[PDB]
């Protein structure tokens, strides 16, 4: 039990976290929650 | 789930007649209540409409008044009140059952009918098909049926040779359940088509296009289609 | 013993902090989030909801004895649900759009059928096999459910057998939460025992666990690229998970805030993530530049339940006032 | 000297219309103020506020200016919205007296049936109280005397109309409130009667505290609606009978008859302005 | 929005409303009782003379008066994640089998203690409860009694005994000014059970009416 977790592929966090920061600034222009959308296109208005 | 009716026969004009749609398998204090009548030569052509409890009763500009209407949740029998009956009157009323919120099936179960003795039109009343072979048939609505929140309050009927029709595609874009997974439609504003993509065995029958848009539920003037 | 190997590891492995890497980012300011509707049908407090998979629907679960069915954009309730057990405490929509399933302290979590040719809401069945109760049971397809129970044990069924196909056990406290990866592959759960265990579906058996927290946890959610995930407990602390570097990587508390957290989420890309405390208001954090991106007031006593739609236009808070909020 | 009555009376009217309407205000903004108790209280606080805007000024116009100067249906208006106004202001306190009782008597009652019904019951009931004492003197019973002279704008002084009014208004509610606010008390004092040496101790210490809460406000809710009518209805009594005290001193009788709208601001304070969950309503909604 | 379908669908909407605000009014004309205590206390012989698969639930009816007893005792869990449910009950019902002294009251005095002093149920009056006092007296008629608790020194009488038991059991709470607790005598077949509650649930609610009005 312990060991087939104590074995496991493991990778520097700098990749993983260069990973995050890649997707997070290829999608900022679609969160709409965050960049405020023209009230013209929002069916809450 | 069974839907069945009665209260039909002959009445001579300036009589009244009792009509009723008895309830089985389902809640009938959950769903709304809508009656369309067929000439036995023409197309539908809708009558009344109830909301859940009778909160709202509408009726058409020809049956405001001399045909009123009721329901009754705790005994699951459906009334409908009728005087001084003329010639134009006699039809095939259908006991037709909806809902209405989002994801709604409206017209989805309909019943046998009873035997009691915006304008809207489609291009070709009738159009041979041969198996195999592809065929399409198009509607035109006066007024564009887009609403505000863009739902297209269109609906594409079909009802088989001396049975009850079923719907087929509603909001002319959302496909209904129990279908053949076959038939298809696209368009825009009152330019609309229905495709069907091959063409199978009894496919025989008349295509209803009709709105919802307003609040006349008037229908189109039938498509028939023959082998 | 492999313990100290492990920790060994972990402390090598680990060599930067996401806020040396932000440092060269600023931040996205002040954005300004404002109510746009309010839903006013429940009497006594709220305990779940669940987004739709069109954006446009939601479900909640109330202790009256009532669950219900809301339209998102015009506010005009759809479905009433009325209950067996006046002890509800989870609930879940399906992907497809077709079952809520929802289950308390009575040793279950039903089964609710909603697109019906009968045209009204019924139990089909009654998963028994637990003894606490069940804080949680999402779904994986139409066909197999995924619940969490009080039991110490997170049990994989399959509805149409009505019988336990596999078994999860290794957690000593009792699980509270339980949350899907996208690709429907594997699914992560924590318990009191402050730890979350990262289980296999085709297999059935954990693989790695996840540590870090000191009380019971209350809430998780999976990052959106289907790698990491977020926890909230009652000690003010989110924390950030990944599955692959198995580590630590951004602590998410405050010095001005001392009540405990009830349910968290991520926004579509990820920029940024929720937490609706005990002080009955919301607060929407940074998810890179670890600040307070805003408060939200609007309720009264205790947030509940959050979430956010598939395409992010909306969030929708919840309370024991037993009023949702539907934000923009 | 017209001045100082002018602000007084200024001062006087714009304590009563702010009162009345944030008691109102407070009521109408919250879910956890809208059980009966509160509704006979917000509607109490209602009728309050008509009287004020709709009679106070007049008044405060037929003092300073000493006469009365806009006409016989004007007069007519004023002294029937006073009566109206000022004798549905005073039932409600007898109908919330009766609700206590009925809390306090019969527990069964309190749970097994009590509906928001019974506060639009009682305050159509209270209203049309209102309505019967107002009408006769617009229906007839009117004196034929000269009132078209300046500062005529009194009130009928039949003695039949004087002892009816008298009656009907103000006494027949001294007796209500006295008999239920009595067995009240007495009910009140049944249940505070009904190592272990500091467990007697702490009960008889508690005992004598809650001994005197009661008497307080029993106390102070009886003292208030006797003191700030009584000599009003006394001296209107007695006047018209035997033509008493023929040299009437009238400055007296401005105190006399100011009581009667006082009434109006000390009305919210004793029944709105002590309940915890309107201070700490006003604390929140501040 | 002038259109069948949404206004339908606001029809629809509006009639659900009026159906959860009757059905919330039908179920708060009603008492809600917690049935807490220890398994082996007598809690059976409580609920079939109270009477005349985790959570058990409990039906009444005396003279005109709805009451609800739960036994949360079942199914053993974190009892600090499903207690808050329980708010707005009128009474606790804590059941205690006297026999047992020497057999474990110790424990039920502890949880005693932490049922009461709950910070989520500060101001819920106590009703309490004693059976078995027959095998009580047996046991103390055969044994001594110093033997749970050798800090008592006193007669052997079964009076004063029993009077020593309500007094420990009741100089627990910390709070008395909001709280009261109520005892009982039980000898596992009695006709006067029903009575108390009664009177208990009575007394509870008069209690908290004159408070509001300012008396009390
Ligand atoms: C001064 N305002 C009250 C008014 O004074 C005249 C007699 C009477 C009877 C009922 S109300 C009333």
């Amino acid at each position: 039990q312990l060991k087939m977790e104590a074995n496991i592929d493991r990778i520097k966090v700098s990749k993983a976290a260069a990973d995050l920061m890649a997707y997070c600034e290829a999608h900022a222009k679609e969160d709409p929650l965050l960049t405020p959308v023209p009230a013209s296109e929002n069916p809450f208005r | 789930v069974q839907l069945v009716e009665s209260g039909g026969g002959l009445v001579q004009p300036g009589g009244s007649r009792k009509l009723s749609c008895s309830a089985s398998g389902f809640a009938f204090s959950s769903f709304g209540m809508h009656w369309v009548r067929q000439a036995p030569e023409k197309g539908l052509e809708w009558v009344a409409y109830i909301s859940s409890g009778s909160g709202t009763i509408y009726y058409a500009d020809t049956v405001k008044g001399r045909f009123t209407i009721s329901r009754d949740d705790p005994k699951n029998t459906l009334f409908l009140q009728m005087t001084s009956l003329r010639s134009e009157d006699t039809a095939m009323y259908y006991c037709v059952r909806s809902i209405y919120y989002y994801g709604s099936s409206p017209f989805d179960f309909w019943g046998q009918g009873t035997t009691l003795t915006i304008v809207m039109t489609q291009a070709t009343s009738s159009v041979p098909v041969t198996p195999g072979e592809s065929v399409s048939i198009s509607c035109r609505s006066s007024k564009s049926l887009l609403h505000s929140n863009g739902n297209t309050y269109l609906y594409w009927f079909l009802q088989r040779p001396g049975q009850s029709p079923q719907l087929l595609i509603y909001r002319m874009s959302n496909l209904a359940s129990g279908v053949p997974d076959r038939f298809s439609g696209s368009g825009s504003g009152t330019a609309f088509t229905l495709t069907i993509s091959r063409l199978e065995a009894e496919d025989v029958g008349v295509y209803y296009c009709m709105q919802h848009l307003e609040y006349p539920l008037t229908f189109g003037a039938g498509t028939k289609l023959e082998l | 013993q492999l313990k100290n190997q492990i920790r060994d590891a972990r402390k090598a492995c680990a060599d930067a902090t996401l806020s040396q890497i932000t440092n060269n980012i600023d931040p996205v300011g002040r954005i300004q989030m404002r109510t746009r509707r309010t839903l006013r049908g429940h009497l006594a407090k709220i305990y779940a909801m669940h987004w739709g998979t069109d954006s446009r629907l939601l479900v909640s679960a109330s202790q009256d004895g009532k669950l219900i069915i809301w339209d998102s954009y015009t506010t005009n309730k759809v479905h009433a649900i009325p209950l067996r057990s006046s002890w509800v405490m989870t609930c879940a929509y399906a992907p497809s759009g077709n079952y809520v399933a929802c289950g308390g302290l009575d040793n279950i979590c039903s089964i609710y059928n909603l697109k019906t040719r009968e045209g009204n809401v019924r139990v089909s069945r009654e998963l028994a096999g637990h003894t606490g109760y069940l804080s949680c049971c999402r779904f994986l397809d139409d066909n197999q459910i995924v619940t969490s129970s009080g039991d110490t044990t997170c049990a994989l069924w399959d509805i149409e057998t009505g019988q336990q196909t596999t078994t999860f056990t290794g957690h000593t406290g009792d699980v509270m939460s339980l949350s899907l990866a996208p690709d429907t592959r594997l699914f992560v759960s924590g318990a009191c025992d402050a730890s979350a265990k990262l289980w296999d579906v085709r297999e059935g058996m954990c693989r790695q666990t996840f540590t870090g927290h000191e009380s019971d946890i209350n809430a998780i959610c999976f990052f959106p690229n289907g790698n990491a995930f977020a926890t909230g407990s009652d000690d003010a602390t989110c924390r950030l998970f990944d599955l692959r570097a198995d580590q630590e990587l951004m602590t998410y508390s405050h010095d001005n805030i001392i009540c405990g957290i009830t349910s968290v989420s991520f926004s579509k890309s990820g920029r940024l993530l929720l937490a609706g405390y005990d002080d009955f208001n919301c607060n929407v954090w940074d998810a890179l530049k670890a600040d307070r991106a805003g408060v939200l007031a609007g309720h009264d006593n205790r947030v509940s339940c959050l979430g956010v739609t598939d395409d992010g236009m909306a969030v929708a808070t919840g309370s024991w006032d037993s009023f949702l909020k539907i934000w923009n | 000297y017209q001045v100082i009555t002018s602000l007084l009376l200024g001062t006087l009217i714009f304590c009563a219309v702010l009162g009345n309407a944030c008691v109102v205000a407070a009521i109408a903004l919250e879910r956890s103020l809208q059980n009966v108790a509160n509704y006979l209280i917000g509607s109490l606080a209602v009728t309050d506020l008509m009287v004020s805007v709709l009679v106070l000024p007049m008044a405060a116009l037929y003092q300073v200016l000493n006469k009365w100067t806009l006409g016989q249906v004007t007069c007519d208006l004023f002294i029937a919205l006073d009566v109206l106004c000022c004798t549905s202001s005073i039932w409600h306190l007898c109908a919330i007296a009766l609700d206590r009782y009925w809390a306090i008597t019969d527990p069964i009652d309190y749970v097994n049936k009590r509906t928001p019904r019974r506060a639009a019951a009682l305050i159509s009931l209270t209203w049309l109280i209102g309505f019967l004492i107002s009408i006769p003197p617009m229906l007839g019973w009117r004196t034929p005397e000269d009132r078209s002279d300046p500062d005529a704008c009194t009130i009928s002084k039949d003695h039949g109309y004087t002892i009816y009014s008298t009656f009907g208004a103000f006494y027949i509610p001294l007796l209500l409130m006295l008999v239920l606010y009595g067995r009240i008390f007495r009910a009140a004092r049944f249940r505070i009667r009904k190592k272990n040496e500091r467990n007697a101790e702490a009960k008889r210490k508690m005992a004598l505290a809650r001994e005197r809460k009661t008497v307080k406000t029993l106390g102070i809710i009886m003292g208030t609606f006797i003191l700030c009518w009584l000599p009003f209805f006394i001296v209107a009594l007695v006047l018209p009978f035997c033509e008493s005290s023929c040299h009437m001193p009238t400055l007296l009788g401005a105190i006399i008859n100011w009581l009667g709208y006082s009434n109006s601001l000390l009305n919210p304070v004793i029944y709105a302005y002590f309940n915890k969950d309107f201070q700490n309503a006003f604390k929140k909604i501040i | 929005t002038l259109s069948a379908e949404d206004k339908a669908a606001v029809e629809r909407s509006k009639m659900i409303d009026r159906n959860l605000r009757e059905d919330g009014e039908k179920a708060a004309r009603e008492v809600k009782l917690l049935l807490l205590g220890a398994g082996e206390s007598g809690k059976n012989t409580i609920v079939k003379q109270m009477k005349i698969t985790g959570i058990v639930e409990t039906h009444f009816t005396f003279k005109d008066l709805h009451f609800k007893m739960f036994d949360v005792g079942a199914q053993r869990s974190e009892r600090k994640k499903w207690i808050h449910c329980f708010e707005g009950v009128t009474a606790i019902i804590f059941c205690v089998a006297l026999s047992d002294y020497d057999l474990r009251m110790h424990a039920s005095m502890k949880l005693f203690d932490s049922i009461c002093n709950n910070k989520w149920f500060t101001d819920t009056s106590i009703i309490l409860f004693l059976n078995k006092k027959d095998l009580f007296e047996e046991k103390i008629k055969k044994s001594p009694l110093t033997i749970c608790y050798p800090e008592y020194a006193g007669s052997n009488t079964y009076e004063e005994a029993a009077a020593y038991i309500q007094c420990q059991f009741e100089d627990l709470n910390k709070r008395k000014d909001t709280k009261e607790i109520y005892t009982h005598f039980t000898c596992s077949t009695d006709t006067k059970n029903v009575q108390f509650v009664f009177d208990a649930v009575t007394d509870v609610i008069i209690k908290n009416n004159l408070k509001d009005c300012g008396l009390f």
